[PDB]
């Protein structure tokens, strides 16, 4: 299977710069090219630029030229970006994709430029008051509380517990973020079945388990 | 995503 | 630079009903080779953008035969002959037949369904949040349509607005719905100062508020 992996979310200090991965494989990396696209936060997709990695022939958007800086490892079959001086302009995901006639894309980085210093998130558990009418069914949540940069990745059962699940985006201030998941299960299989949510914040190398149980005073 | 057939491989 | 324009910037469809976008070109995109590098994207908010149609109309392997495209010089179309719930993201037109490679501003689609009312749930902080001397309280209006809603928060019965963000989802990419959450975030010392803690959901369903309620002396 053709894969692009990306390297993870970034944080770069105003001025400084960064370089980042799309490491390729399932196909011969030599023979078609890669694509580097940004999206701004909300807004649209802008093209960067292109690399094919066989001759390292380039071409790039003007717009870009002395911003973005294209080159490819042939032995590690991974293609890099740098980004010179950065400034809340360049806060945006980039994807890389690989031309051809099926094409693949990375997963996306995002890089935030900023002075303020990496948080890791609280993880707090959402469970209904201990007086509330019980239903057929029961919605249950995290709270993840007050961290910096983004992203934060949720799931609840290790992805098993797919529908019925809203994890919301996150609100931003005083430098740090929150966000909140919510999960509805049958109220038969909670608490005999267990509820965990799976909280990642890459950024701050954390990941929490945050087992959801009844109150009990 | 540009111009599916520009790299080592045209079909034909 | 090759300027793409996409009409209409959005679109609300229902379900089964089909849709088209118009893509025009400032330019030729007729490429030396006879090849018009006219392609068709879609991302989806969460995701990857994934490509459509390339060439103007040769369908991407494993995207449904319900999308087709047409056009030649500078007038594109891309047609849904039956939306689905699955569908809804950002179409975008992109060309490839000149440097530098341009995108259109992309196109909303949005499911249109029937309304559906709010599901409303309260949570008082947790022990491990008040053992930190914080305290949030945390609403979710979940699964409504139309996307319009507001919230109203009543602490002992009186309106309050300090310390409260509201978020608001994506649509869902499976019942079409619109959730959002509403978090009044105060120390531990004001939340005890106060014992019944209110969420009002107002929306077009129901001519009064959906209300969720909790008291601080009952766990």
């Amino acid at each position: 299977q053709v894969q692009l992996q990306q390297s993870g979310a970034e944080l770069v200090r105003p001025g400084s710069s960064v370089k980042i991965s799309c490491k390729a494989s399932g196909y011969i990396f030599n023979n078609y090219w890669i694509n580097w696209v940004k999206q701004r936060p909300g807004q649209g997709l802008e093209w960067i630029g292109q690399i094919y990695p066989g001759d390292g022939d380039t071409n790039y958007n003007g717009k870009f030229k002395g911003k973005a800086t294209l080159t490819a490892d042939k032995s590690s079959s991974t293609a890099y970006m740098q980004l010179s001086s950065l400034t809340s302009e360049d806060s945006a995901v980039y994807f890389c994709a690989r031309e051809g006639y099926i094409v693949y894309w990375g997963q996306g980085t995002l890089v935030t430029v900023s002075a303020a210093k990496t948080t890791p998130p609280s993880v707090y558990p959402l469970a209904p008051g201990s007086a509330a009418q019980t239903n057929s069914m029961v919605t249950l949540g995290c709270l993840v509380k007050g961290y910096f940069p983004e992203p934060v990745t949720v799931t609840w059962n290790s992805g098993s517990l797919s529908s019925g699940v809203h994890t919301f985006p996150a609100v931003l201030q005083s430098d740090l973020y929150t966000l909140s998941s919510s999960v509805t299960v049958p109220s038969s299989t909670w608490p005999s079945e267990t509820v965990t949510c799976n909280v990642a914040h890459p950024a701050s190398s954390t990941k929490v388990d945050k087992k959801i149980v009844p109150r009990d005073c | 995503q540009f111009r599916h057939d520009s790299g080592y491989e045209v079909h034909h | 630079d090759v300027v793409l324009t996409q009409t209409p910037l959005t679109l609300s469809v229902t379900i089964g009903q089909p849709a088209s976008i118009s893509c025009k070109s400032s330019q030729s995109l007729l490429y030396s080779n006879g090849k018009t590098y006219l392609n068709w994207l879609l991302q989806r908010p969460g995701q990857s953008p994934k490509r459509l149609i390339y060439v103007v109309s040769k369908l991407d392997s494993g995207v449904p035969d319900r999308f087709t495209g047409s056009g030649s010089g500078t007038d594109f179309t891309l047609k849904i002959s039956r939306v689905e719930a699955e569908d809804l993201g950002v179409y975008y037109c992109v060309q490839g037949t000149h440097f530098p490679f341009t995108f259109g501003s992309g196109t909303k689609l949005e499911i249109k369904r029937a309304d559906a009312a709010p599901t409303v749930s309260i949570f008082p902080p947790s022990s491990e949040q008040l053992t930190s001397g914080g305290a949030s309280v945390v609403c979710f209006l979940n699964n409504f349509y139309p996307k319009d809603i507001n919230v109203k928060w009543k602490i002992d019965g009186s309106e309050r607005q300090n310390g409260v963000l509201n978020s608001w989802t994506d649509q869902d990419s499976k019942d079409s719905t619109y959730s959002m959450s509403s978090t009044l975030t105060l120390t531990k010392d004001e939340y005890e100062r106060h014992n019944s803690y209110t969420c009002e959901a107002t929306h077009k369903t129901s001519t009064s508020p959906i209300v969720k309620s909790f008291n601080r002396n009952e766990c």
